[PDB]
């Protein structure tokens, strides 16, 4: 779902 | 280990303008508070659910301020206070905070000023951004607003932006002369590119000049750099670019350079 | 059936008079409203578009929602309709158009095919990738007036009434058309009464005004060609036409009262 | 029920 920066 | 670094391979110039970094409170909250919203399994469900949804028609960030998830961190009130080198009560007038995303990074800032100004690509970020009753101002509005910002943050947006090299450039002209401060996250290694809508991306129209094998070269890139557009770096920290986490990691971490840079 | 396309014509300028064009609930306006009616008796997505809606009302502005489901296409002409306006054959054809705040590009789609090149522009972050997946040219809303190039054909469909800086637009169509032929397609909601719309149901008042004083819709046209000198156009042919758009669970469409204009720069 | 996307 990842961080949220790429 | 997010905060620490070899201070012999910094260049000699930095080594006297470096400040050394803490696991303080504020981190340890916010860690707590990300540990926290993980352990709600209900929300990202419905978190991991909305985005697998609209990821084709929107943007990673689009969604995450439509959600107002994700948000992140990357100094505390304390580690803010102590790189502009401020104290607790400290005031001016104007902020202005380029690509402030959510506004959860924004808000630690926010005491020190009584106007904040914002920009932002993402439509569901402006509204996050209004929500905290920051204005908003157009990508190439704030350089005409008729007056200068006393401290213009741009916190981990040269990576993530079209022409970085012009915004630099941009800052310096609107920048109060005298003592206003620009701060400047920056995450490293650099690698930079322009979000785009459906997990795609696209290369910047302005290559940065900023080189290197590890987290201490790449910042020894930078004073140059920010020489170009008229920057001299009055102080800088490592710190961890801190983001909310999903239902498979509590929390994110990305190295960030942060830095304060006085007009020259 | 009848009150969407009849004006009183002895209410009308003795100028506009000459240039009106009658139009009609023709076979193109039909398929639209079959259509609608359609797709409100889908009570499984009508539902589900009803849910996104509540959801995301307060976090996007409503133009931003029915872009991102794809919902609430909007109608204004049909290719005929469009053909009989512009006094142009089925398969004319030329180089450049430009449709200024194209929404979801469906009332584009009417006019895409008379064009090789297909511009255009919006705010709305989820109606540029509705744009860009009918494959036309997002540009932004400073950048069209500064490429360079003249648009043969540009469309400023019900744009007037929703953006910020009105007679600017009217302003930046004048210097970008291509004079010798170009020719300007407005659509404009009337009565006029415009805003800019904000995320979450809210506003704000649009920085310039325009001089449209009117009380029907004959009075309201009555003072556009003064609008339009102003900006450097004269009335080519209008129409009074329905703004028509996708209904919804307890309706199957929605109908506005637009005058249409055909322009040509002067 | 559901606004007229133009509003
Ligand atoms: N050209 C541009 N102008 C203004 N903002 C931009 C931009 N390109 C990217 N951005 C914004 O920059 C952000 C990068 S993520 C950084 C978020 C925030 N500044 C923080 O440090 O926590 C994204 O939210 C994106 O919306
Ligand atoms: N200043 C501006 N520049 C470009 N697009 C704009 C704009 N202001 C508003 N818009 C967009 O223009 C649209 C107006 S509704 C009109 C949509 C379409 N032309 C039609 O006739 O159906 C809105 O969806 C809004 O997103």
């Amino acid at each position: 779902h990842g961080h949220s920066h790429g | 280990q997010w905060y620490v670094c070899n201070r012999e391979k910094l260049c000699e110039s930095l080594q006297a303008v470096f400040v050394q970094s803490y696991l303080d409170q504020g981190t340890q909250i916010f860690l707590n508070n990300s540990i926290e919203k993980s352990g709600w399994a209900a929300i990202q469900a419905y978190h991991s659910a909305v985005s697998s949804a609209f990821s084709l028609a929107m943007s990673r960030t689009s969604i995450n301020g439509l959600l107002g998830r994700g948000s992140m961190f990357v100094f505390s009130p304390d580690q803010f206070q102590r790189l502009l080198k401020i104290n607790p009560d400290w005031k001016t007038h104007r902020l202005l905070d380029l690509g402030a995303g959510d506004g959860e990074v924004t808000k630690i800032m926010s005491p020190h000023f009584e106007e904040i100004y914002a920009t932002e690509l993402s439509e569901t970020m402006i509204w996050q951004l209004q929500k905290k009753k920051y204005r908003v101002l157009g990508i190439n509005e704030w350089q005409n607003t008729g007056f200068q910002y006393d401290v213009i943050s741009c916190l981990n947006l040269l990576d993530r932006c079209d022409q970085p090299l012009t915004l630099l450039k941009d800052i310096r002209s609107v920048l109060e002369p005298t003592r206003g401060r620009v701060i400047l996250a920056l995450v490293l290694p650099f690698h930079p590119y322009v979000e785009n809508v459906g997990g795609k991306w696209e290369k910047p129209s302005e290559i940065l000049e900023i080189k290197g094998q590890n987290w201490e070269e790449q910042v020894n890139s930078l004073p140059e750099v920010f020489r170009k557009a008229g920057f001299v770096i009055e102080a800088f920290t490592r710190l961890p670019y801190l983001c909310e986490g999903d239902m498979y990691n509590d929390y994110y971490v990305l190295d960030d350079a942060v830095f304060v840079l006085k007009p020259v």
